[PDB]
């Protein structure tokens, strides 16, 4: 039932999709008429390529472009438009194998294929691997850790594995697996393994890997690499103030090798992410000199020279903070990082 | 800009070539050694114990 790891067995699916949009830009074109391979890359270039996301989801507020149509739509009118492309999908059709004239003749009358082209493969090594994938998402839905990274550990030794749900559920296996390695060393693999620092989107039919979660390294965000600084500021945070230390510094200085290009480049909680490992470093050091004025009864301990690493530091977040905002960042909810650090400016008096 | 007067007669106290001020010749002198005592001690923040005070007397 699940999500399977390979390339789409291309054989019946890639002409299936030929007389789809072939159609598709025949009763189009007609439409535009009515108004006044190749075919499905021309498909694509009259509705442009999916963003970094999903959804082409952005509001549904500012314009209210008006769109009352007027319905238009009267039976009769209809099949004017449809009464040529059919015939002309007819030519290709013939050429076309039984099954997909039958495929065609009902996704043109509006019937959607109950027969789900990855159940019916019958192709050992992708035989299998429909078996496994199944298996570990059945028993994730049970937290079944000794089992589960069994099947997960056979599953990318079986040649088809595109990161995919190798990433996504060969994360959470390591967090649900109490033993041995922190999603993060497999994060900060996944990281190096896909950093895609270029910059390609659109073009040809993204068939094989469509999924806003694997690739980028262009513009378009890495989730996982996003997913790798979270779950490292997490790590740092537990038991921290509760030389062998660094790793909130090893985090400080892993985003600065970034620093824009694509993901400084791009904006948000890489800078809001930075910011917090940062807001955080600013805790701790406030802790270390804090209950009852620092430690306790004063510091005389020369001047305070603590305060001052301190302060540098809260006036250097509230740039980083800032910075995140103005470039478009809608992710902090301002108001209350900033009573917080103030009222924490509070401790540090 | 209130001191409004300028001469070897006069010393001047300047930061970096930053003229800030001037005094007598003999509170030069005490400016220079109560200042180097500031500077050994631990008690004078905005001094730090690098500050290097070029006292010149007439």
């Amino acid at each position: 039932m699940f999500e399977v790891p390979i390339t789409l067995t291309n054989r019946k699916f890639a002409q299936r999709r030929k007389l789809k949009y072939q159609y598709i830009n025949y009763i189009s074109r007609r439409f535009d008429r009515i108004s006044k391979s190749d075919e499905e890359r021309k498909f694509w270039k009259k509705y442009e390529k999916p963003e970094k996301s999903f959804e082409i989801w952005r509001t549904v507020s500012s314009q209210n472009k008006q769109p009352i149509n007027k319905q238009k739509m009267t039976y009769h009118n209809f099949k004017k438009i449809e009464k040529i492309p059919l015939r002309k999908m007819e030519i290709p059709l013939l050429h076309c194998t039984k099954e997909n004239k039958l495929y065609f003749q009902s996704i043109s009358r509006g019937l959607e294929p109950l027969k789900t082209s990855t159940s019916e493969v019958r192709n050992y090594r992708t035989r299998h691997i429909v078996t496994l994938t199944d298996l570990l998402h059945l028993n994730v839905s049970r937290h079944n850790w000794s089992l589960a990274y069994k099947i997960f550990a056979t599953l990318i030794r079986i040649p088809g594995v595109q990161i995919k749900s190798l990433w996504g559920i060969g994360v959470e296996i390591l967090d649900n697996l109490s033993n041995s390695s922190s999603g993060l060393d497999f994060l900060q693999w996944m990281c190096q393994i896909y950093s895609s620092k270029s910059r390609f989107v659109q073009n040809i039919n993204y068939r094989s890997i469509v999924p806003p979660f694997q690739t980028g390294s262009r513009t378009h965000t890495a989730k996982f690499a996003i997913t790798y600084l979270w779950s490292s500021l997490i790590n740092c945070q537990k038991s921290m103030e509760p030389t062998e230390n660094d790793l909130l510094q090893e985090l400080i200085d892993k985003i600065s090798e970034w620093v824009l290009t694509p993901p400084f480049m791009e904006d948000a909680e890489v800078w809001f992410i930075y910011a917090s490992c940062h807001l955080l470093k600013a805790d701790t050091l406030s802790r270390q000199f804090v209950n009852d004025n620092k430690n306790n009864d004063l510091i005389g301990l020369d001047r305070d020279i603590k305060i001052n690493q301190v302060i540098k530091h809260i006036h250097y977040v509230r740039t980083f903070l800032k910075i995140c905002l103005d470039k478009g960042g809608f992710a902090v909810p301002s108001r209350l990082i900033e009573n917080q650090l103030k009222s924490f400016e509070s401790r540090l008096y | 800009s209130h001191t409004f007067a300028a001469g070897p007669s006069l010393c001047c106290v300047q930061i970096d070539g930053k003229i800030i001020g001037w005094v007598s010749h003999e509170q030069g002198k005490i400016i220079a050694d109560t200042l180097r005592y500031w500077k050994v001690e631990g008690k004078t923040p905005g001094l730090p114990i690098d500050l290097e005070i070029g006292y010149v007397p007439p």
